RNA sequence: CCUGUCAAACUCCAAACUUACAGACGCUGUUUGACGCGGGGAUUCCGGUGCGCGGGGU
RNA sequence: AGUGCAAGAGCAAAAGAUGACUUGACAGUGUUCUUCCCAACGAGGAACGCUGACGCGAAAGCGUGGUCUAGCGAACCAAUU
RNA sequence: UUAGGCGGCCACAGCGGUGGGGUUGCCUCCCGUACCCAUCCCGAACACGGAAGAUAAGCCCACCAGCGUUCCAGGGAGUACUGGAGUGCGCGAGCCUCUGGGAAAUCCGGUUCGCCGCCACC
């Protein structure tokens, strides 16, 4: 029952949102894996007039190179209560954002029949907290 | 202009604002009179103004009026009295003058009225078994403002 | 089965309801039909309901009638017992009467013309402009008034 | 849902298992559908046709009652998905079925997949299938010769119940050519 | 009318009731009418090929053969018989 | 929550009614040949009124 | 929401978005409806075919321009293939 | 259908909720990247290979009506509106009688938590 119901890691997106490109060769050292621009729709007056266009990066991180991230990213932030997400997910910052959640997500990730995940499956915040919590930090 | 012109229902329902412009205002200044923040239910009390045949009555009769009656009710029950009146009818038939003989002959907008069946409320006011007289005073001086004959009905009072 | 007979005339009639009283083969004021009491029928004589006066006659009326103007689908032969018995498959008028009502056969079907031209109705009818109810002679009728109006236009 | 406005997909649309768009282009060719759908341990192939309450499945076949013919292999790879096929394929020439067009449903149209071994299998059995060699698995692949190879890299057995330690793709051929003969109870 | 034009006051005809929105079912779109067959005309307006003239709603014709996939249906204007192409998503059997 | 109103270019609803096709009855046609087809000759393309439904206009 | 532009209508594993490839916005010839309800009338328009040649796709299939309804022009003469 | 595949109708099937179900069976989640294939970055997905584990998701089974929807009874209502008729009423706008039809909102109580087809299968 506790086994196909404890929270892992989903995947760890860091990201460089700048505005206008060099800061992919941090990222790639940082990750160890390869990184993505990031696009832009609707024009702005903070001269964002090319629609599709660079303006940031991204990296998502799964299995052990989400980890082997963590390990080493986490200590660098002061987690709070209030940075939790209500799907169980935090962001702290150059951001990182961890999605977290159980067992069986591929239910609403695949293709053939796939479904949302209820409400009951659904990760708490404060089951959440408690995960990461229980490994290596402290929360609040 | 005489309401000759305008209290008969004999053209279509003229009322959508997204295609009608240059509507003038309303000279009705209100439609929630006396005690607004006291419920109908709190008054023994219940009388209605009943129109008797179907017509189309312009905001300048339905200011008029309606103005006639709650003076009366201010005049005799004081400006705070315990009463509320009622114009339960909004203005929404737009009114057109042809205002060149008879071509182009689609009027301009001069006004607004309200369409009321026969039989319905036009007014409805609450008061104590007291001042039903005075509310009775009102309501004959507001049907002398309008087209129609009308009715001073009581809804609730066996008082008499 | 009923009994319909025009009470009023073809001009400024509808089209469509003067076409309905020839195809319930009456082509003239005061002529008269026994319609059976089916729902194509019925949907012919309420179409008609205003410019006829219709119901259910008793037997003995109908008897009357048909002994005083029924007619062979061609020429000028009395329609007596006699007639009936020799042309028909009954034994006398009452016979034939009584087949009508219980809707066995027609006129038509033993040798009669579908219409019974009567006579402008004696004593006169109770107008033209309103229905029973109103103390008028159109659309349906009781089998007691149904039977003063034929018989009145015996 | 919401309100009387309110529009819900169709069921077949909601449990996200029929691609009714593609359903209809398929449906334009009236020849019968040979449905190839597969699940993690199995994998399965109808000829389907059109009927007036629903569809009719004229012949079918699954990896499970492949076993039947002898195969004590696992049943969720590529020579299990040709054979399937072709013992579909073979069920239906029996059945009177000539032609069909291939309906693959959400599954991806990638090179050399299972579902397209299917298809390579129901076209060898003798039906006639709109086709593309070049998008079907090389003849060795099918035989299953990628899994022997993963299993020469052995120091721990790839099957856990014991069927054999370098696995057979000689089973395919031993399999296939059972098929291929006249005989055999269909 | 203002305009003469074929969809000239067929905001109604031509229109879903909100449930009926969306994609129509394919299996109407693929019936097959044999010769003969008294076909019912009305056009789906989820689907945008094979329609008809919008006056022609509402007829109840004979089909008559086909071209390519869509019908040929026999139907008489008034007094006047017209013949209409039409696939069988605007087309329902009669009875 | 409560309370007061509306829509020719609004509609969760929704007639009467009009309309396609078919069957039935009715009426009609097979010497009065209907339905339909082909050909000759037109006149006509200032209309009006009642009623019902309208749109414009006091 | 978007879908070039009135208005009304169509569209969600798309008719929208992104990406890639591509030139069917192809040649020839028709059927039918429309233009002109019924009911004759041209140019124009559309739907639906066939023949030829192609593009894309695993394939069914889609492409006879833009989701649908506006964006159009006789004889004579000239230029052009 | 002791959990499957393809469907028809396309909410009576939606939304929300409760309970129950899986040793070599099924569907899954699941384990995993040598290959076929894959990610503008991620075996996440797609694709391929496979069973240590699980029934917690999904799924299948049983059930609840609070919202939404379908249908039914009674009430509203033969009211509103209306096809046919009238030397019926009204200054009139308009109304009425007769004849043939006949709602909608809403109230109340029931119904509905899908039905059906083909194939496969302890
Ligand atoms: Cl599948
Ligand atoms: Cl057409
Ligand atoms: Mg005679
Ligand atoms: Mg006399
Ligand atoms: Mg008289
Ligand atoms: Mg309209
Ligand atoms: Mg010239
Ligand atoms: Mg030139
Ligand atoms: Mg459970
Ligand atoms: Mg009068
Ligand atoms: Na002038
Ligand atoms: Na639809
Ligand atoms: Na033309
Ligand atoms: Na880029
Ligand atoms: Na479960
Ligand atoms: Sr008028
Ligand atoms: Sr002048
Ligand atoms: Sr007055
Ligand atoms: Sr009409
Ligand atoms: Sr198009
Ligand atoms: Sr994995
Ligand atoms: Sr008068
Ligand atoms: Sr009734």
């Amino acid at each position: 029952f506790h086994e196909m119901r404890e929270p892992r890691i989903e995947k760890v997106v860091v990201h460089m949102g700048i505005g206008h490109a060099n800061a992919e060769d941090i990222l790639g050292e940082i990750t160890g894996q390869m990184p993505v621009r990031t696009k832009a729709k609707r024009t702005v007056g903070e001269f964002d007039i090319r629609e599709g266009d660079p303006i940031g990066a991204k990296v998502t991180l799964r299995d052990e190179m989400a980890e082997e991230f963590l390990q080493t990213a986490l200590p660098l932030a002061e987690l709070a209560t209030s940075q939790f997400d209500d799907t169980g997910n935090f962001s702290f910052g150059l951001d990182v954002t961890v999605n977290l959640v159980r067992p069986g997500y591929r239910v609403a990730k695949r293709d053939k029949a796939s479904r949302s995940i209820p409400t009951k499956h659904r990760l708490n915040p404060a089951d959440a907290v408690a995960f990461i919590e229980s490994t290596y930090d402290v929360e609040v | 202009k005489p309401a000759s012109m305008y209290r008969d229902i004999d053209k279509p329902a003229y009322t959508r604002r997204e295609y009608i412009t240059g509507i003038p205002g309303s000279k009705i200044a209100q439609h929630k009179m006396g005690r607004k923040q006291k419920d109908a239910d709190d008054y023994p009390v219940q009388i209605s103004l009943i129109v008797e045949e179907t017509v189309q009555l312009r905001h300048g009769s339905l200011e008029a009026s309606r103005l006639s009656a709650n003076r009366h009710l201010i005049k005799e029950l004081g400006e705070e009295g315990d009463y509320k009146m009622t114009l339960r009818k909004f203005p929404h038939q737009v009114l057109r003058e042809n205002k060149d003989g008879m071509r182009a002959a689609f009027g301009k907008i001069v006004g607004t009225a309200a369409r009321v069946q026969a039989g319905e409320q036009l007014f409805t006011a609450y008061c104590n078994v007291e001042d039903a007289e005075h509310v009775k005073e009102a309501f004959r001086r507001a049907y002398n403002k309008i087209t129609p004959s009308c009715r001073i009905k009581v809804e609730r009072g066996e008082e008499l | 089965m009923h009994a319909l007979v025009q009470l009023r005339g073809e001009v400024n009639m509808h089209t469509d309801i003067q076409d309905t009283l020839e195809m319930l083969n009456i082509h003239h004021v005061n002529h008269c039909t026994l319609v059976p009491e089916t729902d194509a029928y019925r949907g012919m004589v309420a179409k008609v309901n205003d410019f006829v006066a219709f119901g259910e006659p008793s037997q003995e009326t109908l008897e009357t009638v048909l002994a005083t103007r029924a007619e062979p689908l061609e020429g000028d032969a009395d329609v007596d017992d006699e007639w009936v018995a020799e042309h028909t498959d009954y034994d006398d008028i009452s016979g034939l009467a009584f087949a009508l009502l219980s809707e066995e056969t027609t006129l038509r079907e033993q040798g009669l013309s579908p219409t019974l031209r009567l006579h402008p109705p004696r004593g006169g009818h109770d107008g033209v402009k309103h229905p029973v109810k109103e103390g008028g002679q159109l659309g349906k009728h009781d089998t007691e008034g149904i039977d003063d109006l034929l018989e009145a236009m015996r | 849902a919401t309100g009387p406005r309110y529009k819900v997909p169709m069921r077949r649309r909601r449990e996200a298992r029929t691609d009714y768009h593609q359903r209809l282009r398929l449906l334009k060719s009236g020849k019968p559908r040979l449905v190839a759908r597969k699940s993690n341990k199995h994998v399965r192939a109808q000829l389907v046709t059109l009927g007036p309450n629903g569809d009719d499945t004229l012949a079918s076949a699954h990896s499970s009652d492949l076993a039947e013919y002898g195969w004590e292999a696992p049943t969720g790879n590529m020579p299990s998905a040709y054979l399937t096929g072709l013992l579909a394929g073979l069920r239906a020439q029996e059945a009177g079925v000539e032609e069909a067009v291939l309906d693959i449903g959400l599954n991806s149209p990638t090179p050399g997949s299972k579902v397209f071994a299917i298809q390579e299998g129901a076209i060898d059995a003798g039906l006639d299938i709109p086709h593309n060699d070049d998008v079907l698995a090389d003849w060795q692949r099918t035989r299953g010769a990628h899994i022997a190879e993963y299993d020469e890299q052995l120091e721990e057995p790839l099957y856990s119940g014991d069927f054999d330690a370098a696995d057979l793709p000689e089973h395919f051929d031993e399999l296939r050519e059972t098929l291929l003969d006249g005989d055999i109870e269909l | 009318p203002s305009s003469n034009g074929p969809l000239e006051g067929t905001r109604g005809k031509l229109k879903n009731k909100p449930r009926d929105r969306g994609t129509s079912p394919p299996q109407r779109a693929v019936e097959e009418f044999d010769d003969g067959e008294k076909v019912h005309l009305k056009i789906d307006p989820s689907v945008p090929n094979g329609r008809f003239h919008p006056r022609f709603d509402g007829q109840t014709g004979t089909v008559e053969g086909k071209q390519g996939d869509a019908y040929k249906v026999d139907i008489v204007d008034g007094g006047k018989e017209k013949t209409i192409i039409v696939t069988a998503a605007h087309l329902r059997r009669q009875e």
